């Protein structure tokens, strides 16, 4: 496949990691009572554990000679679910934050004691501006079009 | 009553809260959805 | 144009049990610094070396081994006892120069008996670079 | 010597002055500001180099500079 | 220094395992008497050789130990 | 005057032993010396050359006499591969019998040194064969230092010194050293190679006593000038030649394959040959690009001031740029050691990927020694190339004379540089890091498979683009019918297919996610150190904590405490702060390579593949793992040869630390002490009949600084010279 | 006759002494 | 404050009266730790029937001294 890696659900040593690890947390098992509250932690870790390994194989994931998942980030469509869709999700949350810390800034610079509001928060303001973020990507999209995102005279 | 909504959103108490609320946010969504290496939905 | 006042040997020291922080060879070989003071009664002042000293009734003198430690000595003096002093600067030829209050008045109060040094008619934004002064044995703040 | 400079932004506040550890710096008669007062170094001979004063000049930029230049005995604060 | 010290003496001069026959074998063999007069010896005999534990805990319930070892040198 | 430093007035007037230290930490800097002019300080920096010359001449000179004299190259030229050289022999008295058993190596008489240069893989290929040719090589060059010395004190005097208007007459200069600095000594040794080195390696011993009566070809020179040079390539070497000897020996002089030699797992001389004479050539025509005294040419100002876009967006262009690069001299050394800090990184990439030398590529430990060697000198002539950026920036820059030129504009918006730099290397930093201890705190759970590991898809395109195929991309030189691959398929591409794809050598190694982080991490090193330095440089004529900076010199320690604390802020202090980032940087880089090779060299390369992807894999099984024998050189049961660098890994450790005290503590507290300490011994008996000249005091704060960072300094690369060489020689392997 | 056992010591031991004490009687004295 | 912290973890969530039933055979533990992000690996075999965080501040010995033999009295 992609830089010679092979897919996790057909791979080899994946698998042979996934039992290694399934028989290390299955060791510590037999030591207690067979339903005891270890007992039945353990269980529920061991049932994460191939859960969790069933999953990587069915999302298709790329695994190389470590037996390990591989992140392709080049842009490959089969991969997008690895840091492109992820990657859209966080700009959007980030600039969220960027957006509505920007309009609180610039809704409180317009007092005489600016700092007043800077070191204890102006919570009923900052309620109303967070929901802005919801928006911003059309806000500022419009912010930069009509010219007034950037401070001109500096 | 007003003093104490003052001070409890002064920075440092109002960032501890926020930041617990974040993270027990996120520690719940781990717990529903653990073990996630990407984003399969679409 | 003021008379400096001439220093007075014999007059008494301050009262003072000894320190490792007087002077040293410096004052043997280079100058060691001298300051006399008033004070109307005798006190524990607090020594620019070491420990306390007690000031004797009448005229006092006291060398020092740094101007430093005589401006030090004055300033504690003339703020906290409010008492006038003049220091000397003494040489191992047995020179002595006054040297503050220079012209009578302290340097804090315009005296109209008092020349300028080292005063430019400029901002301190108009220096020339330094490649217009390399090579020649002026600073561009010396002009 | 090191060497202490005045420009002409002095505003004559007489702070500096009062912030010398060694008596290098003046107040000399002048006619360019109100108080009809400039700062003058006569004596930096005797300077130690501490920047002292410009940590008390409140124009901006400084209108007393001190340039550090050859050390001496007496620009080394040295007892011994 | 003094930690260091108190912990390299104990493990090779006082703590340890008894046997039946009263054979005392120390948590270190005795080295400390010969190896701590050199500074290899220290950086050796004390610090890499007991590096080992902190180090390697990874994958078991002392991964913290090396956790905070990584990050306390961080 | 009238005591040192006589070139300072100022210094030799201080009582303290100050006067000693600044009197020796500013005799090259002739700029601020009294009475400087111009042709004064060009003449001395022209002897200063000269003076250079003669001791690289004297040293490599030396290196000859000891490898010839105490050496074991007549020895090591019969097996190359089982018989280490030798450096030079050892006489310590302090040496105890054990060490002396423990240290005679390499079938010499007593204890000796291995050496780990490389010079004798060097000197075997280029031709030395004999201790005879070393000796001649050696007397040759002590020669050659002593006409080097005669030429410098020869322009010193009077009557034979050049003026100023000769040394800035760029267009001769630059017309000279290309078509003859380069061209003709790039020509000559593709003459050496073809005349001696070739010949050497397929048994002929051609010398200065029968270099007339051998031809190179056997149809000597009929070929070149009628025009048929395909002659001269018709024979190759078979694949089947053993280096000094005429088994399966060609007769081609030039050629070009592109492959390994398969004995000795280096470049083909022929190739190299080519090579040379290719860009000799090249050199040759192209320096006749500038005009002198023929009327012909080109002038350099006017092709820089005729490079000027119009619409303005890069204001005045070039215009000036000539005047304030020929007069400014710090200018002229910040580009030279910059293009030689490139080049010099370049050499380390190349050398070990790519050996020339024969034999070379089998021992491990002269590689790794070569490779650390020349990115650590990179290194620091990069940062000395940006700190010279800021001393011209500081001394010879012309605000008016620039005006609105591209170097007017880059000052004038530096804080757009300089923050984008900061957000490049805060996201970097942030980052990657990030994604480490993401991967350590996954191992330390026991879940592995949750990693975040990234593959470097580009990195392995480009090798596949190469011709490399254990990705499967097929692209160029991958593919079958790209027309890229199909143009060199009767050159070179045979040769070089084959190598690329030969997973033994270090010829484009296979890359993976640790290969990624750590790449990263190299970008991290680097963005930071050009923030650090171009900050610095931006910078120094002065910012708005310091409007003023231009006028208090290059380096100074402070502003005093007001405004805040002005602690750090000269564009020295940027260049020292740069320092600890480029050591940092080099360190990953070296730290990469020599685990990746040593991973390698044992057939182990998976081992890396695991355990470089979190930091806790890099701590336990690079650093302590690969640190025994080392540790172990000498122990309370005896020593081997390994206990010198035991000791110096101890040695390095120490000065390293003693470095962090003149960073910590800073000047007053030891002014006090020393205080405190002249009162003492003024007051004691017997002694104070003993009076010390100059007075003492503490370190300067600049002069702590420097101290400071060259312990610092000192300490890292002698514990890290150490810990490679142990390792690598430890295991030999 | 052993070359190396008349120069060691004459490089490390006599070369530095007397080096040193010269350039301390030039570096430290009025001219 | 922090004392009553104490004496409540040993007296909750620690193995106290396993470990006073065979003092040389169990190792002193009194902190767990909640399944969140696989951190659980921690919650290793100190012996008793339990799983937790082993404690070195030696609590367990105090109590032993003092009496305290249930955990009630904690
Ligand atoms: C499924 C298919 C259909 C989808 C339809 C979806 C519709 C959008 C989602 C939900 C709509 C119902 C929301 C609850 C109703 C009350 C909201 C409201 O009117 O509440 C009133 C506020 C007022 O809005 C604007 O608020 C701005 C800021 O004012 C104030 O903002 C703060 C308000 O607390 C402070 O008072 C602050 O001092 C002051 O600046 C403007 O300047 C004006 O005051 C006002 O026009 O709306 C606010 O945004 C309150 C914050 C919540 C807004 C949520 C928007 C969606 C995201
Ligand atoms: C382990 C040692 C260390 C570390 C980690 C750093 C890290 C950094 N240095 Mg630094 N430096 C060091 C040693 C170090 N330095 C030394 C010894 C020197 C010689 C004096 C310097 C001199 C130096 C200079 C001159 C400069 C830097 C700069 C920087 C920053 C570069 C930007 C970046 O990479 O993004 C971030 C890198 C990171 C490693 C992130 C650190 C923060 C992580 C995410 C932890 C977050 C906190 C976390 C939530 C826990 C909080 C706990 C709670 C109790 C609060 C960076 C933060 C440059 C700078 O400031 O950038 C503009 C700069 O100019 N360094
Ligand atoms: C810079 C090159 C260089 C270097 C690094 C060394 C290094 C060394 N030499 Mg050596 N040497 C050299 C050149 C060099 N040599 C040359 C050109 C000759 C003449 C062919 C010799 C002849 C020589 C002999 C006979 C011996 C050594 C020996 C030694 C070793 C012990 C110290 C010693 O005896 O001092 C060096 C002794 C000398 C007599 C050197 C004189 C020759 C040069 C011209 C002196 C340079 C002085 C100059 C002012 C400073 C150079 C610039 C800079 C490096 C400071 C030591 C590792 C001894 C040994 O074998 O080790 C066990 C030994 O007995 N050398
Ligand atoms: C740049 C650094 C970095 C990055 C990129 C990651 C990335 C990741 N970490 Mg990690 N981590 C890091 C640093 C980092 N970490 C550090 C420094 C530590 C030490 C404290 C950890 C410790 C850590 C643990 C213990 C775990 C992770 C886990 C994860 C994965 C979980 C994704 C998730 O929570 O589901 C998705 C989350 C969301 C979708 C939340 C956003 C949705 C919002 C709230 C709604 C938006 C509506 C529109 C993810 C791939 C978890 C994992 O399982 O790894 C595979 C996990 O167990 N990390
Ligand atoms: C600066 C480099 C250099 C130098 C000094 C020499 C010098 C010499 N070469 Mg040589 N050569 C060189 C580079 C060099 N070569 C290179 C790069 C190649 C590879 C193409 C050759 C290939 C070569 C061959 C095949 C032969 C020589 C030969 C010779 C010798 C006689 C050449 C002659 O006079 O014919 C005539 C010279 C001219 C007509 C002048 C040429 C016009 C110039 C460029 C102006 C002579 C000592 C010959 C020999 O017998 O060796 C002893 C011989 O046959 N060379
Ligand atoms: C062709 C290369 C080259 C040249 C010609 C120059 C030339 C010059 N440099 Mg420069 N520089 C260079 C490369 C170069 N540099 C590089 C690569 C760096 C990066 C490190 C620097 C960084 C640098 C700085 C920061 C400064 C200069 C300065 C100067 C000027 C005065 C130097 C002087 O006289 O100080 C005297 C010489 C010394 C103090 C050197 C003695 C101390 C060294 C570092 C100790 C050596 C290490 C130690 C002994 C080895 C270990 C010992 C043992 C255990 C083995 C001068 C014109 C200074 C200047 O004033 O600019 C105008 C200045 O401040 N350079
Ligand atoms: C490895 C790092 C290192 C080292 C070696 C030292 C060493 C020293 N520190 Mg120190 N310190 C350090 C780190 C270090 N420090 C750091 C990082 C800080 C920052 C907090 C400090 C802050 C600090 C303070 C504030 C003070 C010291 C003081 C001292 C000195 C105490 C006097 C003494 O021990 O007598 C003897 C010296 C030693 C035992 C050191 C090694 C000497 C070797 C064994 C002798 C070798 C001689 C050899 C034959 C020489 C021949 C070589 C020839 C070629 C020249 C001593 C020299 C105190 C001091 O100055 O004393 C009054 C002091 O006040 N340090
Ligand atoms: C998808 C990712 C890419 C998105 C690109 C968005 C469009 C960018 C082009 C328009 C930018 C713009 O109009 O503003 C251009 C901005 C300033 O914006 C300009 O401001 C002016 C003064 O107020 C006027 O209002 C103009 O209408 C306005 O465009 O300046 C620049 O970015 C320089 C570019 C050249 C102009
Ligand atoms: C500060 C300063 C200075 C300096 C600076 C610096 C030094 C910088 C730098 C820099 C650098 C050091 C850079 C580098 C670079 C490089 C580049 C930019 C490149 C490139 C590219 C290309 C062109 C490519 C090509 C190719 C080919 C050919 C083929 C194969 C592939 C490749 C891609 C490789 C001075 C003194 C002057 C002045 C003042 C200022
Ligand atoms: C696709 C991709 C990629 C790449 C890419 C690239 C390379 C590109 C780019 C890019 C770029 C080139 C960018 C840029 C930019 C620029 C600028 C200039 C900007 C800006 C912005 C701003 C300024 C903003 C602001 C703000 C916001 C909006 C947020 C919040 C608020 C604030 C205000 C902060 C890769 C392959 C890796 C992978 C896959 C994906
Ligand atoms: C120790 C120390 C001193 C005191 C250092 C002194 C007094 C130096 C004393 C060293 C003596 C002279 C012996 C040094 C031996 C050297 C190896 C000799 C080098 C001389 C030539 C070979 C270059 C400072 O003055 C200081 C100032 C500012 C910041 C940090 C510090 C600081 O750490
Ligand atoms: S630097 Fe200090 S001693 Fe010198 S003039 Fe200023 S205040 Fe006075
Ligand atoms: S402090 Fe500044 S403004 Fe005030 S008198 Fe002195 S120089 Fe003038």
């Amino acid at each position: 496949d992609i830089a010679g890696l092979t897919p996790c659900k057909d791979s080899k040593q994946f698998a042979k990691r996934e039992k290694q690890s399934i028989k290390k947390l299955e060791s510590s098992l037999k030591l207690y009572a067979p339903d005891s509250a270890p007992a039945l932690a353990i269980n529920a870790t061991i049932e994460k554990t191939k859960r969790r390994f069933d999953n990587y194989g069915k999302q298709g994931l790329l695994c190389g000679a470590d037996g390990l998942p591989h992140l392709i980030v080049s842009g490959d469509q089969r991969h997008w679910g690895e840091f492109i869709t992820p990657g859209i999700l966080f700009l959007y949350i980030a600039g969220w934050i960027g957006w509505v810390g920007r309009s609180y800034l610039i809704a409180i610079r317009d007092d005489k004691k600016p700092t007043q509001k800077e070191i204890i928060i102006d919570v009923p303001l900052a309620t109303g501006l967070v929901f802005r973020g919801f928006s911003w990507p059309i806000a500022a999209y419009r912010e930069l079009l009509n010219g007034e995102l950037v401070a001109k005279d500096v | 009553m007003r003093d104490l909504k003052t001070y409890l959103s002064v920075a440092p108490v109002a960032s501890t809260l926020w930041f617990a609320a974040l993270a027990g946010l996120l520690i719940e969504i781990n717990r529903f959805f653990p073990d996630a290496l990407t984003f399969p939905f679409f | 144009g003021f008379t400096p006042p001439e220093l007075d040997p014999n007059t008494p020291s301050p009262i003072f049990g000894g320190s490792t922080g007087g002077l040293l060879r410096k004052a043997q070989v280079e100058e060691f610094y001298v300051i006399t003071w008033e004070s109307p009664k005798e006190q524990i002042f607090e020594m620019p070396t070491g420990g306390a000293a007690i000031m004797r009734e009448g005229p006092n003198l006291l060398k020092l081994a740094r101007k430093e430690q005589c401006l030090a000595l004055g300033t504690r003096l003339r703020s906290k006892y409010k008492i006038k002093y003049q220091f000397y600067r003494v040489f191992p030829s047995g020179e002595v120069q006054y040297l503050h209050p220079k012209d009578g008045v302290y340097p804090e109060k315009v005296n109209p008996g008092r020349q300028g040094v080292g005063v430019n008619f400029r901002s301190i934004g108009k220096n020339v670079s330094p490649i217009e002064v390399k090579f020649t044995g002026k600073q561009p703040y010396d002009l | 010597s090191h060497s202490v400079k005045i420009y002409d932004t002095c505003i004559g506040c007489t702070q500096c002055v009062r912030a010398c550890p060694t008596d290098v710096l003046e107040m000399i008669p002048w006619g360019g500001c109100k108080a009809k007062q400039i700062a003058s170094a006569p004596r930096t001979e005797d300077c130690v180099g501490c920047k002292r004063c410009e940590s008390a000049c409140p124009t901006d930029f400084l209108s007393v500079r001190v340039y550090l230049w050859h050390e001496t005995t007496r620009s080394m604060g040295l007892a011994y | 220094v003094v930690i260091f010290h108190f912990s390299w003496k104990m493990q090779s001069d006082v703590w340890g395992s008894i046997n039946d026959q009263g054979v005392v074998t120390h948590i270190t063999g005795g080295n400390f008497a010969q190896s701590s007069i050199t500074i290899n010896g220290w950086l050796r005999d004390f610090l890499w050789a007991q590096a080992s534990q902190v180090i390697q805990s990874y994958g078991s319930s002392l991964s913290a130990y090396g956790l905070f070892f990584l990050g306390a040198h961080f | 005057a009238l005591r040192f430093p006589r070139f300072s007035q100022g210094l030799a007037q201080d009582p303290t032993t100050r006067r000693i230290w600044f009197g020796i930490a500013t005799a090259h800097d002739f700029e601020s010396h009294d009475d400087i002019t111009e042709g004064r300080l060009y003449q001395n920096i022209f002897a200063s050359h000269f003076g250079q010359l003669a001791i690289i001449f004297l040293w490599t000179s030396g290196n000859l006499f000891h490898v010839a004299w105490q050496g074991n190259f007549e020895a090591w030229v019969q097996d190359p591969l089982h018989v280490r050289p030798i450096a030079h022999a050892i006489w310590d008295p302090h040496f105890g019998q054990p060490a002396v058993e423990a240290f005679t190596r390499g079938g010499a008489l007593g204890p000796v040194n291995i050496a780990y240069s490389g010079v004798y893989q060097w000197w075997y290929t280029i031709g030395l064969r004999t201790n005879e040719d070393l000796y001649t090589g050696a007397i040759f060059l002590l020669f050659l230092s002593f006409i080097s010395l005669l030429a410098g004190w020869l322009h010193l005097q009077p009557k034979w010194k050049p003026s100023v208007s000769w040394f800035k007459n760029a267009e001769s200069r630059l017309n000279h050293h290309l078509s003859g600095l380069f061209g003709v000594s790039s020509l000559a040794w593709a003459g050496h190679l073809v005349h001696v080195a070739i010949p050497g390696s397929r048994g002929e011993y051609v010398r200065w006593n029968n270099f007339l009566s051998v031809l190179p070809h056997p149809q000597g020179l009929g070929p070149l000038f009628t025009g048929q040079w395909n002659l001269y390539a018709q024979n190759p070497d078979s694949s089947n030649h053993l280096f000094s000897t005429s088994q399966g020996a060609g007769t081609a002089i030039l050629t070009l394959l592109g492959g390994f030699h398969p004995q000795t797992q280096s470049l083909w001389l022929t190739d190299m040959a080519h090579h040379h004479l290719a860009i000799a050539i090249l050199f040759l025509i192209g320096g006749h690009m500038y005009r002198t005294n023929f009327g012909i040419g080109h002038s350099i100002k006017y092709i820089l001031e005729a490079h000027i876009p119009p619409g303005g967006r890069l204001g005045r262009g070039h215009k000036g740029l000539y005047d304030t690069i020929n007069n400014s001299i710090h200018f002229q050394l910040g580009l030279a050691l910059a293009s030689l800090g490139v080049i010099t990184s370049l050499v380390a990439q190349h050398m070990y990927s790519l050996p020339a030398y024969a034999f070379i590529a089998q021992d491990f430990t002269t590689q790794a020694a070569l490779y650390t060697h020349h990115q650590y000198i990179a290194g620091f002539i990069m940062t000395g190339a940006f700190a010279h950026g800021a001393i011209f920036f500081i001394r010879d820059y012309n605000p008016e004379q620039n005006a609105d030129n591209v170097l007017a504009r880059m000052l004038e918006h530096k804080e757009a540089i300089i923050s984008h730099l900061s957000w490049a290397s805060l996201f970097l930093g942030f980052h990657t890091l990030g994604l480490y201890v993401h991967n350590d705190v996954m191992l330390a759970f026991g879940t592995p498979e949750k990693q975040i590991l990234i593959e470097p898809i580009f990195a392995q395109w480009i090798q596949s683009a190469h011709g490399k195929t254990s990705y499967g991309f097929d692209v160029l030189l991958s593919s079958t019918n790209s027309p890229a691959l199909n143009a060199g398929r009767s050159i070179w591409l045979p040769g070089w297919l084959n190598a690329i794809n030969e997973n033994s050598n270090s010829l484009f190694l296979t890359i993976g996610p640790g290969d990624f982080l750590v790449h990263h991490a190299i970008a991290l090193g680097l963005h930071t150190t050009t923030l650090i330095l171009v900050k610095g440089a931006l910078d120094a004529r002065g910012s708005k904590l310091m409007p003023d900076k231009k006028d208090f010199g290059y380096s100074f320690p402070c502003d005093g405490p007001g405004r805040g604390g002005t602690c750090d802020i000269s564009a020295w202090d940027a260049f020292y702060l740069a320092v600890f980032w480029m050591l940092n940087t080099i360190g990953w880089v070296t730290f990469y390579w020599h685990w990746k090779h040593i991973t390698l060299w044992q057939g182990n390369v998976s081992q890396f593949n695991e355990s470089s992807t979190y930091l806790m894999g890099w701590l336990r099984d690079y650093l302590w793992l690969n640190s025994s024998q080392l540790i172990n050189g000498y122990n309370p049961f005896g020593m081997n040869s390994l206990s010198v660098w035991a000791w110096m890994f101890l040695f390095g450790h120490l000065v390293w630390a003693t470095g962090f005290m003149f960073l910590i503590s800073w000047r007053g507290y030891w002014q006090e002490l020393i205080e405190t300490l002249a009162w003492a011994h003024e007051r004691t008996p017997l002694a104070n009949l003993i009076r010390w000249r100059d007075k003492p005091v503490a370190l300067s704060i600049v002069q702590a600084r420097l101290v400071g960072l060259v312990h610092f300094s000192v300490g890292y690369i002698f514990t890290y010279a150490a810990f490679l060489i142990a390792s690598t020689s430890g295991k030999f392997g | 006759i052993n070359l190396p056992s008349l120069f060691v010591p004459l490089v490390g031991l006599l070369f530095p002494a007397v080096a040193m004490a010269s350039l301390f009687l030039h570096v430290e004295k009025r001219l | 404050l922090w004392l009553s912290g104490m004496y409540f973890h040993g007296a909750r969530f620690s193995n106290y009266e396993a470990w006073l039933n065979d003092p040389t055979h169990i190792r002193p533990s009194a902190q767990v730790v909640w399944p969140i992000v696989g951190q659980e690996i921690l919650n290793g075999d100190v012996g008793g029937g339990f799983r937790g965080i082993q404690i070195t501040s030696g609590f367990f010995q105090i109590w032993r001294a003092s009496g305290i033999t249930s955990e009630l009295q904690l």
